[PDB]
C-alpha cells in the first residue's frame, strides 16, 4: 500500500484496538497493547514512511493525509522527531530549487511568497500551529534563501517597487498591505539587509522623482515596518528622501512669488526639487548645451536660494529632469513629457526636419553612450517622433534621424522617457574545560571541526601562548604537547 | 539641559562606541549606567566595570560624576569606586560627550599615573614592582569583573 | 589605504594613512584636517593611548578600523 | 525586529528577534551565526546586563537596537 | 518650418554645503538649525580664531564659565 492510504489503514488499525479495550479486554491492558501495536506499524518504519510518502505528500498539499500522518507519528516516542527532519530536509530542498536557478529570476520572488504561504497554510491546519515546527520553519528559511548572495535582497526589492507603482492599480489598499506585510516576513529572512536598502532605495529614488507611486499612504506604510523592523539608523537615508519631496513644495511657494513679483517671467513654468545630497542615490553631473533661455532661470533660482540659505551650493542634475513640448504635427497637436536630453535633441528637429547623429551631438553634448539611448528613443520607440535613416532598431553615426511629422498618437499628451581572534580564544576554553586534559594534536583537530572557517597553524599556536600568558591553560611540566585545564 | 542627553543617547543608540555602553537606568534621564569592557591586552582583559553617571542640571557646561560602581584596581580609583580625571573635575570641555568620557576612561584604565595618585598604596606598587601590579589587578579583575 | 577616525564634534573623517606612518604625523593630520594642537589630541584604540612615538603597525591597525579622539587628560 | 550583536574588535553580527524572545534566544541566535555557545556570552545592552530569563520586550528593545557581547571564557 | 521653443520644465538639484556641516560641540546641532536652548520657543554663529564654530548662545554661556575654547585650549575671539 502507499504511504497516504496505509495511514488510513493505520488510523483504522488504532481504533479497532482502541474498541476492543471498551469492548471486553480489561482496561489496564489500554496501554500496552496500543503501544505495541503502534510501535510495530509506525515504531519500525518512521524512516521507510516519511522518505516513501512525506516528500511526495508535501508538495501535493494534501492537507488530511499530513494530518493524519503527524497526529499519529506523535504517539511514537520519537516519532514526531523523525518527522521534523524529513520535513525540515524537505524545505531545503525544494526551497533551493527556488532560488539556486538564475533562470526563475523573473519569478523568484512570488514563488518564495507563494511556498511561504503554502508551508505556513500546513502549520495552521495540519501540525495544529506547532511552535517547534514554527521555528524550524522560520530557521529553515532562513537557509536557503541565503545560499545566493545578494540576488533574493535585489529580487526582493525589485518586487516591492512593483506593486507599489501607479501600475499596480489592480491590488486595492486593504490587499496591498497584507502583501506587504507577507514581504517583510520575508525580508527578516536575509541576511544582505544592507544590499536591500541601495536596491529599494535607488528604486524609491525612481519612484519620487518620476511621481510614478501609486499610493503615498502605501509608501509611508513600508518604511513604518522598515523602521520597525530595522530602527531608525537602517531608514534614516531613506526618510531624508521624503522630507526633501515635503520641503521642495515649501520652496516652490516662496519661489514662484518672487517671479511673480518680477515683471519678465518666462513663459516656461518651472518646478525644481531640492534634494539633500547626502541622502540620495549618487548621480555624476554632465554637461548639457541649454538654451539662453533655459540657462537663465536656474541662475534666478540658485541666487534666490542661496540668497535665502547661505552656505549651500545648488548643483544641478540635468539627467533627471523631465520637460513638455507642445508639438505642431499635421493632425492636432501633441505634448510630450521629455527629460532634458529627450528635451535638448527634440529641439534640434524643427529648423531642420533631420540632422546626423553627430550634428545634434556637438549642439548638446550628451554623452554618445547615452545620446543614442535617448534617440532609440525618438525613433525606435512606440511613439515614433524620429524615422531612423536606414530604419532600424539600433542608432548609428551614419544617422539622418528625420522628424515625424505624420505622427499619429491616440493620447493628447505622451511620454517619451521609457528609454576569528576571540572565537579561536572562545572554542580552546570551552573544549579544554571539558577536558581537562588533552593534547596539542587532538585540540587542533576539533577546532576545524567546531570551528567553521579557515584556521592557520600560525594563528592558532598564537593564540594558545596567549591564553597561556592569561592563565588560562598550562602546559605539561614535562609535556608541551599536553596541556592541563587550570581552573 | 536634557536636549543635549537626548542627542547624546540617541547618537549613541545608533553609532555606539566600541567597548562602551551607557543607557539610563530608569525614568530618569539625568541618571546613566554605563560599562567599560575592560581594554584588551592590559589585566583587565576579558571584565566589564559597571559605572554610574550623574548628569548636574547644567550637563553641558559642567561635569558629569561618574564613579565606578565595580571595585576596580587602579592607582587613579579609590576603593569606593571614585575617579579623579582632571578632564572630569578642572578641564571639562562641554564638547566632551559621554561616548568620549567612557572612552578616555577605559584608556586611562592601561596608563595611570602613580605621581599624584588619588591611593598612594596602589600607587606605590605600582611605581616600584609593575610586575606584582599586573597580577594584583588580575585577581581584582576575575574576583569582580567576570 | 585609508583609517576612519571619530572627532570630538560628532562628525567623522577619513584619514589617508600608511602603516610604516607615525602617530605624530596621524597627529598632524588630525590638525590640518580640523585644527586641535599635536599635543592636545589623545587617540585611543581599544582603549590605548596611540604613543606619539610610533606607527599604526605597531598597534595591530588595518583597513576600515576606527580611531578615538578626545580631549588630553591625566591621572589624580 | 533587529538587533545587531556588536563585539569588542568591531563585527557588528546582525541578528533578528521577535519582540518577546527570551534572552536565552537571543544568545542562540548569535550561537548561530557567530558560533559562539549561550554559556560563554555576557550581552551588554546600554550598561545593563541582560539576565538569562527576561523577555526582550523588558529592556525596550527596538529595531537596530545595538547590544554589547563580552565573551566569557569560563561560561561554567 | 524653424522653430525651436520649449512651453514646460521640470528639474531637480542636489543642495550641499559650502564647507562642512561644522557641528557645534556644546548643543550638537546643525548650524543652520538654531541652538539647541534657541528651538524652544535668531540664534547666530559665532566664530573662533580656532575658526571653531558655536552658536553664540552656547560658547556665550560656556565663556560665563570658561574663557577657553573647548575643542582647543586656545582663546576665543572672533574676527
Ligand atoms: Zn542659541
Ligand atoms: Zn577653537
Ligand atoms: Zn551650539
Amino acid at each position: 500500500r502507499e504511504v497516504p492510504e496505509y495511514l488510513n489503514h493505520v488510523s483504522k488499525r488504532l481504533e479497532e484496538e482502541g474498541d476492543r479495550v471498551i469492548t471486553y479486554l480489561d482496561h489496564s491492558t489500554q496501554k500496552p497493547l496500543i503501544a505495541c501495536v503502534e510501535k510495530q506499524l509506525l515504531g519500525e518504519h518512521l524512516t521507510a514512511i516519511l522518505q516513501k510518502g512525506l516528500d511526495h505528500l508535501l508538495d501535493e498539499n494534501r492537507v488530511p493525509d499530513l494530518a493524519q500522518m503527524y497526529q499519529l507519528f506523535s504517539r511514537v516516542r520519537g516519532g514526531q522527531q523523525a518527522l521534523l527532519q524529513h520535513w525540515s530536509e524537505y524545505i531545503k530542498t525544494f526551497g533551493t530549487a527556488i532560488v539556486i536557478n538564475p533562470e526563475k529570476d523573473k519569478d523568484m520572488v512570488q514563488d518564495l511568497l507563494d511556498f511561504k504561504d503554502k508551508v505556513d497554510h500546513v502549520i495552521e491546519v495540519c501540525f495544529q500551529k506547532n511552535e517547534r515546527f514554527v521555528n524550524l520553519m522560520k530557521e529553515s528559511f532562513e537557509t536557503f534563501i541565503n545560499k545566493r548572495p545578494n540576488k533574493p535582497a535585489e529580487l526582493i526589492a525589485k518586487h516591492v517597487d512593483s506593486k507599489l507603482r501607479a501600475g499596480n492599480k489592480e491590488a486595492t489598499d486593504e490587499e496591498l498591505e497584507r502583501t506587504l506585510d507577507k514581504i517583510m516576513i520575508l525580508f527578516r529572512f536575509i541576511h544582505g539587509k544592507d544590499v536591500f536598502e541601495a536596491f529599494y532605495k535607488k528604486d524609491l529614488a525612481k519612484r519620487l522623482l518620476v511621481g510614478k507611486s501609486a499610493s503615498v499612504d502605501a509608501e509611508k506604510s513600508m518604511l513604518s515596518k522598515l523602521k520597525h523592523e530595522c530602527g531608525a539608523a537602517f531608514t534614516s537615508k531613506l526618510e531624508g528622501m521624503f522630507k526633501d519631496m515635503e520641503l521642495s513644495k515649501d520652496i516652490m511657494v516662496h519661489f514662484k512669488q518672487h517671479m511673480q513679483n518680477q515683471s519678465d517671467s518666462g513663459p516656461i513654468d518651472l518646478t525644481v526639487n531640492i534634494l539633500t545630497m547626502g541622502y540620495w542615490p549618487t548621480y555624476t553631473p554632465m554637461e548639457v548645451h541649454l538654451t539662453p533661455e533655459m540657462i537663465k532661470l536656474q541662475e534666478v533660482f540658485k541666487a534666490f536660494y542661496l540668497g535665502k540659505h547661505s552656505g549651500r551650493k545648488l548643483q544641478w542634475q540635468t539627467t533627471l529632469g523631465h520637460a513638455v513640448l507642445k508639438a505642431e504635427f499635421k493632425e492636432g497637436k501633441k505634448e510630450f513629457q521629455v527629460s532634458l536630453f529627450q528635451t535638448l535633441v527634440l529641439l534640434m528637429f524643427n529648423e531642420g526636419d533631420g540632422f546626423s547623429f553627430e550634428e545634434i551631438k556637438m549642439a548638446t553634448g550628451i554623452e554618445d553612450s547615452e545620446l543614442r539611448r535617448t534617440l532609440q528613443s525618438l525613433a525606435c520607440g512606440k511613439a515614433r517622433v524620429l524615422i531612423k535613416s536606414p530604419k532600424g532598431k539600433e542608432v548609428e553615426d551614419g544617422d539622418k534621424f528625420i522628424f515625424n511629422g505624420e505622427f499619429k498618437h491616440k493620447l493628447f499628451r505622451i511620454k517619451i522617457n521609457q528609454i576569528r581572534q576571540y572565537q579561536i580564544d572562545a572554542a580552546i576554553v570551552r573544549i579544554m574545560k571539558m577536558r581537562k586534559t588533552l593534547g596539542h594534536n587532538l585540540l587542533v583537530s576539533e577546532l576545524y571541526n567546531q570551528l567553521k572557517f579557515p584556521v592557520k597553524p600560525g594563528d592558532l599556536k598564537k593564540r594558545i601562548e596567549s591564553l597561556i600568558d592569561r592563565d588560562y591553560m598550562e602546559r605539561d611540566k614535562d609535556n608541551p604537547n599536553q596541556y592541563h585545564y587550570v581552573a | 539641559a536634557l536636549k543635549r542627553i537626548h542627542k547624546e543617547l540617541n547618537d549613541l543608540a545608533r553609532d555606539p562606541p566600541a567597548q562602551c555602553s551607557a543607557g539610563p537606568v530608569g525614568d530618569d534621564m539625568f541618571h546613566w549606567q554605563a560599562t567599560i569592557m575592560g581594554p584588551n591586552d592590559s589585566p583587565y582583559q576579558g571584565g566589564v566595570f559597571f559605572l554610574t553617571i550623574h548628569f548636574p542640571t547644567d550637563y553641558p557646561f559642567k561635569p558629569p560624576k561618574v564613579a565606578f560602581t565595580t571595585r576596580i584596581y587602579h592607582p587613579n580609583i579609590n576603593s569606593n569606586g571614585s575617579i579623579c580625571l582632571d578632564i572630569l573635575r578642572s578641564q571639562w570641555s562641554p564638547a566632551l560627550t559621554i561616548s568620549k568620557v567612557l572612552l578616555s576612561i577605559c584608556s586611562l584604565l592601561c596608563d595611570p599615573n602613580p605621581d599624584d595618585p588619588l591611593v598612594p598604596e596602589i600607587a606605590r606598587i605600582y611605581k616600584t614592582d609593575r610586575e606584582k601590579y599586573n597580577r594584583i589587578a588580575r585577581e581584582w579583575t576575575q574576583k569582580y569583573a567576570m | 589605504m585609508q583609517i576612519f577616525v571619530k572627532t570630538l564634534t560628532g562628525k567623522t573623517i577619513t584619514l589617508e594613512v600608511e602603516p610604516s606612518d607615525t602617530i605624530e604625523n596621524v597627529k598632524a593630520k588630525i590638525q590640518d584636517k580640523e585644527g586641535i594642537p599635536p599635543d592636545q589630541q589623545r587617540l585611543i584604540f581599544a582603549g590605548k593611548q596611540l604613543e606619539d612615538g610610533r606607527t599604526l603597525s605597531d598597534y595591530n591597525i588595518q583597513k576600515e578600523s576606527t580611531l578615538h579622539l578626545v580631549l588630553r587628560l591625566r591621572g589624580g | 525586529m533587529l538587533i545587531k550583536v556588536k563585539t569588542l574588535t568591531g563585527k557588528e553580527i546582525e541578528i533578528d528577534i521577535e519582540p518577546t524572545d527570551k534572552v536565552e534566544r537571543i544568545k542562540e541566535r548569535v550561537e548561530e551565526k557567530e558560533g559562539i555557545p549561550p554559556q560563554q556570552q555576557r550581552l551588554i545592552y546600554s550598561g545593563k546586563q541582560m539576565n538569562d530569563e527576561k523577555t526582550a520586550a523588558d529592556y525596550k528593545i527596538l529595531g537596530g537596537s545595538v547590544l554589547h557581547l563580552v565573551l566569557a571564557l569560563r561560561g561554567g | 518650418k524653424k522653430r525651436f521653443e520649449v512651453k514646460k520644465w521640470n528639474a531637480v538639484a542636489l543642495w550641499a554645503w559650502d564647507i562642512v556641516v561644522d557641528n557645534c560641540a556644546i548643543c550638537r546641532n546643525h548650524i543652520m538649525d538654531l541652538c539647541i536652548e534657541c528651538q524652544a520657543n535668531e540664534c547666530t554663529v559665532a566664530w573662533g580664531v580656532c575658526n571653531h564654530a558655536f552658536h553664540f548662545h552656547c560658547i556665550s554661556r560656556w565663556l560665563k564659565t570658561r574663557q577657553v575654547c573647548p575643542l582647543d585650549n586656545r582663546e576665543w575671539e572672533f574676527q
